[PDB]
């Protein structure tokens, strides 16, 4: 019911001007806030406390001290994060990068 | 002593070879990188077994240049000495500091300070040889040596052995 | 970059964060570093074997890198070290150590609550380390006296004894760079670094494992500094001028001062000096360490440097917005880009963009020499970098570069397969065109190229709305792809005709506006009528007219 | 590049953990007991001896010559005793090897000169005889490629038997392997 | 520490090629063509490797294979012949 | 803040919506697994209107003089009048339609019928009209069996999640549901033959186009929705040029910050 | 011209990953560095003209790799090491997920 009242209120915010937005977006956001146990806020002390990658959380506001406590408390990083592949300058597992490609040698030979 | 080991190796491949010839070239390049090599991890690579059945599997394309990385699994015959390994061999080089018995692809060395006291040096002969109270050791001589020390260096392995222990020496 | 190395290229899947051990620092450093002087072999334009390159990184386009050399444009720099006269805190971990000394008593050095305490296993429950440590700290913060005998789970009659030592622990709290502790009237004594280190080293193993610490990567005693890692010259550049001028970085100065106060503190040991007069330079060494890592301390210290500079700390380099992370690694000033004033052209299609000649001759694309186009490529190379459909660079397979405005074989040129031809930009090419701010998926779309005169980016009208741009002098940005798969991405994903339907509102985000939108109503009337002569031109203007009157 | 093995582990951070080799059955971590097979089988550690390995590389070069000529477009020469084998190995190697593998030429030389046998069946009965003893494959190899006329000699040249077999029973096998021998 | 090799049966993913899959396939193949690679279609006068890879796709004569990865670490291997290309 | 808060959220390959840790945010994106592009505002005619117009519009009783279709709207219309084996299927249809009306008046308490759904039918009909040129003066060649059993077999194909186990099956039936109601709203055995004379060929063609367009309108695994939603809300927030209760930008600040002490609390008791 | 964070977010929205990797490497920063096997640091002494490497201390000349990352990130890690924080760079993962 909290998520419901939240989405409804936000919808009155956006629709106050009359501008329309497809349900799925707002619903995605409020889902992101509730899917924890309560109301996870959208601020520094809010969501950047979760188990996310140290560098991913590092690229938001607090930064330095996050790397400090990440180095002290021997954190290990998943590297599944978007921003982290961005830092390493690698193919981010994003849409186009969400899969791999291979050459099946059989079909390769069966074209001649 | 010789071993047979299971080995995996990653080979990159340019898009030029993306045809039916591909399965050939890979193998032809593996033998160029694997055969003849040597490292203290798994000794000397000698020969790769079962050319007719070597596994390749599909390979992924590196996402910037069309190259394709393949992981090849194979088996090979290898060999590397150990401490206290008694092996036979034949000398190749020899002088006043000791003789060099060659075994397989590896150069074992034996020092004058390690031979028995009755065995001494003889440079006044061509080719030079170590003369004893009964035996003579020159070049072609068979000697059984017990390897004591092993050294890895770049792409070769050397060793130090002895003939002073009983049941060793010319055979 | 450049120069092949016989090493297997791989990617990154794990990033493990630890803390340097002084044995590792003293096992990785290439030089000892003792001299606090920079360059000049005593007034000799070179380098003193003391700071920046007794062995490590190179300046002035030279070799010398423990035989590594490879010049500046290859060597990453190698790390040095410098010993310490006495242990010194870390600037960011003081907040931690203050809370660790409150969870384990001194003298002995072990946990204050064993498994017999039922609220202790409740902390040892959830495997989340950063919250387990919060629980243990919330527990042992009350115990200001160590323990040895305690009734277990049975009854208060059955006293179970653990490890000995039950001295009172003080109420420790931070002041400046040091710790304060009060033990009838309580007592006060200095909690020196050597005590905290000598006591953390004897903390038990399961205590490490229970406070979120690691056995091999991050131990608590490594929060106290014993040896400092000297960064290589690339971290602390020397932007100078002319030839006989200097210009070292602030980090070189702070490191220098650290070496000075360290030599003073270490000389005060072999010579006669009082206890409470050496520490006046001990807090000075600790100070220069502090401001060297963090000079924006919330405390009183501020630490300038001669020229009134507040000294750019290390954390000042990294914190976001115009900093290492939010300003470099999450956003760079990439090459192959262009920006200019725009104007709308009602004679282009949606996806087209009018690029001026100068930009077309300035921006380049790397094509490969292939039989399908080698006639075209050679034609372009011979058009040169000043007739529009030309080129400006040719790269051989041996990694060699060939300029086209200079050189002498500027008209010769035998293109061989596998070579690369950096050609100009031509029509119907895929580019990434955008207007800032990029608050919208629609704010960057791919465009087909059309090369035109004058210095204005020319774009269709009915594409102003998803870009939100007016022609009162707004500047637009443009990027050029560089691989075949990249331009394929741009053309089959980011194309303008693809992004007509906006997923943010399940609705087309590209209408018909202004002169188009006005007169089209004037045209759509029962009172609007055209007569023959104009009708025919009207029909011809329709490019896909079927030719039927 | 760098050839990796099947038994692959990951000792992170621990940069100092490598046992020292020894004659008393102390081989590297890559040569323990039933090592790991890439198919997923705890396969027994494979060890060969002289002459036998020459046969292994011999079949490998037979499949290498035949398979090497199957695609040469756009029934067996064997027998050979001693020298007519030494001369015949050369052309086969220079046809079906890069030639640069000088280690292969030397290893074949050593594998035919000190070759204890010639027949496959002989070394087969050798493998059944020694493997029936239930000893280490290193011991099966060494006793499979050394000439020890005395149990004291065998116990001397191999500091791994000792209390693994009695002297005279150890002699029992040597008296058989002395007979099982291809006279040159 | 083994393999989540999803068999040919028990195949759950969509039988259609996502615009991202298609995009990266035409991309990679076009690159390889420009890298002087063997082309498996009669070119009929085509010099742009993007267009040539498009023709390779229309006749389903690409030897490539998509590995669709799943969150748990599993993977379904699909061929460019199997995948319907609607879009 | 939004964009850096939602970046690593994308539709994976099982239409789940997870983050860089794989914790599920949604089990199908948008609670329907549908790409927001191919969605259009339609109107389910099962909800609005009186029950009089409802029965007048959807009821077919072969066992009555006034409730059976005129045999001009179907060749077999005169030799079915009274057929009792088919009135079982007609009654099953009308029962299902009424069940829709109850369910959709239950979920959509406003009674609002204009709602965005995939596949625009009221055009897909006119394409059959001008494409096959059916004059509204000849009788259809469709047995009622083709209509009822045809739609019933069509719903089996409109997939969104391919699976085997019961869980994914129910997840699919809940993933569609609301669409099938419009499908039954526009493919009623009356309207199909009364309002727009459909032949058998045009009917199978409409089923084919419906199946295809529906399959097209599904999300593409890989689509980073987190960023899409983030900017989809941040963009209209910029277009805000600002009963006296907090609204607009500052209210939104209160929402995202999640503050206990909002400016205007207030509550509404009915 | 700057390719700020918003320009990144938009390309993440399109899902064009190869364009982003191109824009963050070959189009701007870009660098090749060698990494030791044990310590995930930049200890390797690349003697490219002699195929000699070594990671002294850890004593490793057999198991050493190379990687392509932006030099900006390299400098970042050298700074975090300048504050006594080891970022162990590993090529292979050991956690199933
Ligand atoms: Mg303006
Ligand atoms: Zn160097
Ligand atoms: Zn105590
Ligand atoms: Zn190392």
């Amino acid at each position: 019911a909290g998520r419901a009242a939240l989405y409804k209120e936000v919808y009155n915010v956006i629709a106050s001007d009359g501008s329309y937005v497809n349900y799925r977006h707002m619903a995605l956001l409020v889902d992101v806030m509730t899917t924890q146990g309560g109301l996870t806020s959208v601020t520094r002390h809010g969501f950047n406390r979760s188990n996310t990658g140290a560098l991913m959380r590092c690229s938001f506001e607090e930064t330095v001290e996050i790397l400090f406590e990440a180095g002290a408390s021997a954190e290990l990083d998943d590297c599944r994060g978007v921003s982290e592949n961005v830092i390493l300058g690698q193919m981010a597992p994003i849409g186009t990068g969400a899969f791999d490609v291979m050459i099946d040698e059989e079909s390769l030979v069966k074209y001649m | 002593m010789f071993f047979i080991k299971d080995l995996s190796l990653n080979i990159t491949l340019h898009p030029s070879f993306f045809g039916p010839r591909m399965k050939q070239y890979l193998k032809t390049k593996l033998l160029e990188e694997v055969e003849g090599s040597c490292t203290g991890k798994f000794g000397y690579i000698l020969c790769v077994l079962d050319y007719d059945n070597i596994d390749i599997q599909r390979g992924r394309i590196l996402p910037t240049d069309g190259s394709a990385e393949f992981n090849v699994k194979y088996r090979a015959v290898v060999f590397k000495p150990f401490k206290g390994e008694v092996v036979d061999g034949t000398v190749v080089s020899c002088s006043q500091h000791g003789f060099e018995v060659q075994v397989g692809p590896m150069k074992v060395f034996v020092t004058k300070h390690l031979m028995p006291q009755d065995l001494t040096f003889n440079a006044g002969s061509n080719p030079p040889s170590y003369q004893s109270s009964e035996d003579v050791i020159t070049i072609k001589s068979r000697i059984r040596v017990k390897i004591e020390g092993c050294i890895s260096q770049v792409s070769s392995i050397h060793a130090i052995g002895s003939i002073k222990e009983d049941y060793l020496g010319a055979i | 970059g450049q120069q092949y190395s016989s090493a297997p290229l791989r990617t990154v899947k794990e990033v493990q964060f630890g803390l340097f051990s002084p044995e590792e620092v003293r096992a990785i450093s290439v030089a000892k570093i003792r001299f606090p002087e920079t360059m000049d072999e005593t007034q000799t334009r070179a380098k003193i074997g003391g700071l920046n390159d007794p062995r490590l990184g190179s300046i002035d386009r030279n070799l010398k890198c423990q035989t590594c050399q490879e010049g500046m444009n290859e060597c990453p720099g190698h790390f040095g070290h410098i010993d310490l006269a006495k242990p010194v805190f870390h600037v960011g971990f003081i907040a931690k150590i203050k809370k660790v000394c409150e969870c384990v008593c001194m003298h002995c050095g072990k946990l204050l609550l064993d498994e017999h305490n039922e609220l202790m296993r409740q902390a040892l429950a959830i495997k989340d380390s950063k919250k387990r440590f919060a629980a243990i700290w919330t527990l042992c913060k009350t115990k200001m006296v160590c323990e040895t005998d305690v009734p277990s789970e049975d009854d208060p009659t059955q006293l179970v004894s653990r490890g000995g030592c039950g001295n009172t622990q003080p109420t420790i709290r931070k002041d400046g760079l040091k710790l304060v502790g009060s033990w009838d009237e309580p007592e006060l004594r200095v909690l020196s670094t050597e005590e905290i280190l000598n006591i953390f080293k004897h903390i038990s193993v399961k205590d490490f494992t229970s406070l979120g610490f690691n056995e091999v990567f991050s131990r608590p005693e490594w929060m106290i500094l014993t040896c400092l890692p000297v960064p290589p010259p690339p971290v602390r550049p020397s932007i100078s001028f002319n030839e006989s001028q200097r210009g070292e970085d602030d980090l070189t100065f702070k490191l220098a001062d650290i070496l000075k106060a360290n030599i003073s503190l270490e000389t005060l040991e072999h010579n006669g000096a009082p206890h409470h007069a050496i520490e006046e330079a001990e807090s000075l060494l600790q100070f220069h360490v502090a401001t060297y890592m963090d000079n924006d301390i919330a405390g009183q210290p501020q630490a300038l440097q001669k020229s009134g500079r507040p000294v750019k700390s290390i954390r000042a380099r990294l914190k976001g917005k115009e900093g290492r992370i939010r300003g470099n690694l999450m956003g760079k000033r990439v090459d192959f880009s262009a920006r200019t004033v725009i104007s709308g052209d009602p004679n282009l299609e949606l996806d087209q963009v009018g690029v001026p000649k100068s930009i077309a001759k300035t921006l380049t694309y790397p094509e490969v020499v292939t039989p399908y186009n080698i006639d075209r490529l050679t034609q372009l190379v011979r058009n040169g970098p000043n007739e529009h459909p030309g080129a400006k660079y040719v790269i051989r397979d041996s990694g060699d570069r060939i300029d086209l405005r200079y050189s002498k074989r500027a008209g010769d040129i035998q293109l061989q397969y596998g070579w690369k031809v950096e050609r100009h930009i031509m029509d119907n090419d895929p580019v990434l065109f955008n207007r800032q701010p990029s608050l919208h998926k629609m704010s960057m779309m791919a465009h087909r190229v059309k090369v035109i005169p004058y210095s204005t980016f020319r774009l269709n009208l009915s594409v102003t709305s998803p870009y939100n741009a007016d022609f009162d002098g707004d500047e637009m940005n443009l990027h050029v792809p560089q691989s075949e798969e990249t331009r394929a991405e741009l053309s089959q994903l980011c194309a303008v005709p693809l992004q007509i339907v906006s997923p943010q509102s399940n609705k087309p985000c590209m209408g018909i506006v202004q002169d188009t939108l006005c007169g089209i109503r004037k045209l759509t009337l029962r009172d609007t009528f055209i007569e023959l002569d104009q009708v025919l031109n009207m029909l011809y203007w329709v490019p896909d007219w079927d030719g039927v009157i | 590049v760098s050839t990796s093995t099947f038994q692959t582990r990951r000792r992170r951070l621990k940069k100092v953990e490598e046992e020292e080799n020894a004659a008393t059955l102390q081989l590297g971590q890559e040569f323990q007991l039933k090592q790991i097979n890439h198919q997923g089988e705890e396969e027994e550690l494979i060890a060969l001896n002289l002459s036998e390995a020459r046969l292994v590389i011999k079949e490998a070069l037979v499949e290498r010559r035949r398979a090497f000529k199957r695609s040469q477009k756009k029934d067996f020469m064997h027998s050979e005793t001693r020298e007519k084998e030494l001369e015949s190995i050369d052309v086969l190697l220079e046809q079906t090897t890069g030639g640069n593998n000088k280690d292969l030429k030397n290893t074949m030389q050593y594998l035919t000169n000190f070759s204890r046998f010639r027949d496959q069946e002989t070394v087969g009965a050798v493998i059944q005889l020694l493997k029936s003893t239930g000893l280490h494959p290193f011991e099966v190899a060494q006793l499979g490629s050394l000439a020890c006329d005395t149990a004291d000699e065998a116990k001397t040249l191999i500091p791994s038997l000792n209390n693994k077999i009695s002297d005279d029973e150890l002699e029992r096998i040597l008296k058989e392997l002395s007979n099982l021998e291809t006279l040159y | 520490l083994k393999e989540k090799a999803i068999p040919k049966d028990q195949r759950a993913t969509t039988p259609y090629m996502t615009k991202y899959e298609r995009a990266r396939i035409l991309g990679t193949r076009a690159l390889q063509i420009s890298m002087n690679a063997p082309v498996f279609v009669d070119l009929e006068g085509e010099t742009d490797p993007l267009r040539i890879a498009m023709k390779e796709l229309a006749e389903k004569k690409i030897p490539l294979v998509i590995r669709r990865y799943l969150p748990d670490g599993s993977f379904e291997d699909w061929s460019v012949e199997e995948l319907i290309v609607d879009l | 803040r939004l964009v850096k808060a939602l970046e690593d959220i994308m539709v994976h390959y099982d239409n789940t919506t997870r983050n860089s840790l794989g914790n599920v945010i949604q089990f199908i994106y948008g609670e329907d697994g549908m790409d927001a592009a191919h969605i259009e505002k339609q109107s389910l005619d099962t909800i609005g209107g009186s029950d009089a117009a409802f029965e007048k519009r959807y009821r077919v009783d072969l066992l009555n003089t006034d409730h059976t279709l005129d045999p001009s709207l179907l060749e077999s219309g005169s030799e079915i009048l009274g057929d009792l084996k088919l009135q079982v299927l007609l009654d099953e249809e009308y029962k299902q339609l009424v069940k829709d009306r109850k369910f959709l008046r239950e979920v959509f308490v406003d009674g609002e019928a204009n709602w965005p759904l995939p596949v625009n039918i009221r055009r897909i009909i006119q394409n059959a009209q001008q494409t096959f040129h059916i004059d509204h003066t000849k009788p259809s060649d469709l047995t009622i069996k083709d209509i009822v059993l045809g739609v019933k077999d069509l719903q089996e194909n409109l997939l969104v999640l391919r699976g085997k186990n019961e869980i994914i099956q129910n997840a699919q039936r809940d993933a569609v549901t609301l669409f099938c109601c419009l499908l039954r709203s526009r493919l009623a055995t009356r309207r199909v033959l009364q309002e727009y004379r459909l032949t058998k060929q045009a009917f199978d063609w409409v089923l084919s186009n419906i199946e295809a367009q529906f399959l097209r309108s599904v999300v593409h695994p890989g689509e980073m929705v987190g960023v899409l939603a983030a900017q989809s809300i941040g963009e209209p927030a910029t277009q805000m040029t600002l009963k006296k209760v907090t609204s607009g930008v500052p209210r939104l600040k209160e929402i995202l910050n999640v503050a206990k002490n909002m400016k205007t609390p207030s509550l509404t008791v009915y | 011209l700057r390719f700020g964070e918003m320009e990144r977010d938009c390309m993440i929205a399109h899902g064009a990953a190869s364009f982003l990797k191109e824009r963050l490497m070959e189009a701007s920063d870009a660098f090749r560095v060698h990494i030791c096997g044990i310590c995930g640091l930049m200890t390797v002494i690349a003697k490219l003209n002699h195929n000699q490497f070594e990671c002294k201390g850890c004593d490793n000349k057999i198991d050493i790799y190379q990687i392509h990352i932006p030099y900006a990130a390299k400098l970042l890690f050298q700074e975090l090491m300048a504050m006594n924080i080891t970022p162990r760079l590993y090529t292979d993962r050991s956690r199933d997920f």
